[PDB]
């Protein structure tokens, strides 16, 4: 019923507009309203009937409507302002509240960052690899057993401060533990790998 | 707003949330499956007209009490297809000299399993271990907020998830009452 593209992208200090496409039965005849999400967090309104704001929303964030679409438009970027973002209506036809399907904003410009690899043993099994503030979000991971290569490894995901993170994670059994001068977290991102290394 | 309610609901069952309010015009919940976007479930008028998500409309109910300061709401005969974070949502716009407020719940995860709830085991990483539980969510605090890093949880083979926080850890797990220092 309210469609948005999927994504979005601006450069920090700039601008970015976000739209939405409905029909005359919602978008056509009743106000918009706009969202922001923060991953993990609750949606906060950034716009009401079109082109207003609540208090405590930015004057970076406007509005607007033209027919049977809308737009919200965002200046002076920030990397904070990566987001999702959806547009609301009521439908008149469906008596119903309709969101739009949501635009994910990502701030580009961010250098290239290699990550953050911590790896520890099992406490006096299982072996924990953290992998942290890393960019771009994509790592690829593998694990050795002294030097010859249980495995479960989270997908990446955005951080607070929009670098990535991820955790792999090794079962054994305390018997197969012991029987290995080490284990390895080798962490590989774009072409560069670091390993890590914990003895029993 | 403050949000309440089990995380866990059996197939078939039904979830029941409540959020605390004072006040509003419209009173309503919105749910968002992990990963999609948010979908209305449902409002209510400050006229008592209420309206509902034609997909879901057989199987809702919603009341508000404004005296109690409180909201509710319950959906029947749950399937996986109901996992979501669910937010309630009070609209009171232009109050005094304060425009377009609209409270949001923190929303709160409900899961559709028919699994068994299970408490964490925690071990020493510096950080903390915790390992197996179900459903999510789990929360770690320390004590200390600053270089402290809480990962999202792997879904392991066994169909329990596992975490890691870096930086006492102070481990909250509601869905099973679990807190471990
Ligand atoms: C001027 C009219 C105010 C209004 O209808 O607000 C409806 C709010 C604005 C957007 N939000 C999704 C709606 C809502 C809030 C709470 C329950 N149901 C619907």
């Amino acid at each position: 019923e309210l469609t948005q593209p999927p994504s979005a992208s601006g450069t920090p200090g700039q601008r970015v507009t976000i739209s939405c496409s409905g029909s005359s039965s919602n978008i056509g005849s009743n106000y918009v309203y706009w969202y922001q999400q923060l991953p993990g967090t609750a949606p906060k309104l950034l716009i009401y009937r079109n082109n207003q704001r609540p208090s405590g929303v930015p004057d970076r964030f406007s509005g607007s409507k033209s027919g049977t679409s809308a737009s919200l438009a965002i200046s002076g970027l920030r990397s904070e302002d990566e987001a999702d973002y959806y547009c609301a209506a009521w439908d008149d036809s469906l008596s119903a509240w309709v969101f739009g399907g949501g635009t994910q904003l990502d701030i580009l410009g961010q250098p290239k960052a290699a990550p953050s690899v911590t790896l520890f043993p099992p406490s006096s099994a299982t072996l924990v690899c953290l992998i942290s503030d890393f960019y771009p979000g994509a790592v690829t991971v593998a694990w050795k057993a002294d030097s010859s290569p249980g495995v479960e490894t989270t997908t990446p995901s955005k951080q607070s401060n929009n670098k990535y993170a991820a955790s792999s994670y090794l079962s054994l059994t305390p018997e197969q533990w012991k029987s290995h001068r080490s284990y390895s977290c080798q962490v590989t991102h774009e072409g560069s790998t670091v390993e890590k290394t914990v003895a029993p | 707003l403050l949000e309440s309610g089990p995380g866990l609901v059996k197939p078939s069952e039904t979830l029941s949330l409540t959020c605390t309010v004072s006040g509003g015009s419209i009173w309503g919940w919105i749910r968002q499956p992990p990963g999609k976007g948010l979908e209305w479930i449902g409002s209510i008028y400050s006229s008592g007209s209420t309206y509902y998500n034609p997909s879901l409309k057989s199987r809702v109910t919603t009341s508000v009490d404004t005296s109690k300061n409180q909201f509710s709401l319950r959906l029947s005969s749950v399937t996986a297809a109901d996992t979501a974070v669910y937010y309630c949502v009070a609209w009171f716009g232009d109050l005094l000299s304060l425009k377009g407020v609209e409270l949001w719940g923190q929303g709160t995860l409900v899961t559709v399993s028919s699994a068994s709830t299970k408490g964490p085991s925690v071990f020493p990483l510096l950080g903390c271990l915790v390992k197996d539980y179900f459903p999510e969510p789990v929360t770690v605090s320390w004590n200390l907020t600053s270089g402290v890093h809480t990962f999202p949880a792997v879904l392991q083979s066994s169909g329990l998830y596992s975490l890691s926080s870096v930086v006492t850890c102070n481990v909250d797990h509601k869905p099973s009452n679990t807190k471990v220092d």
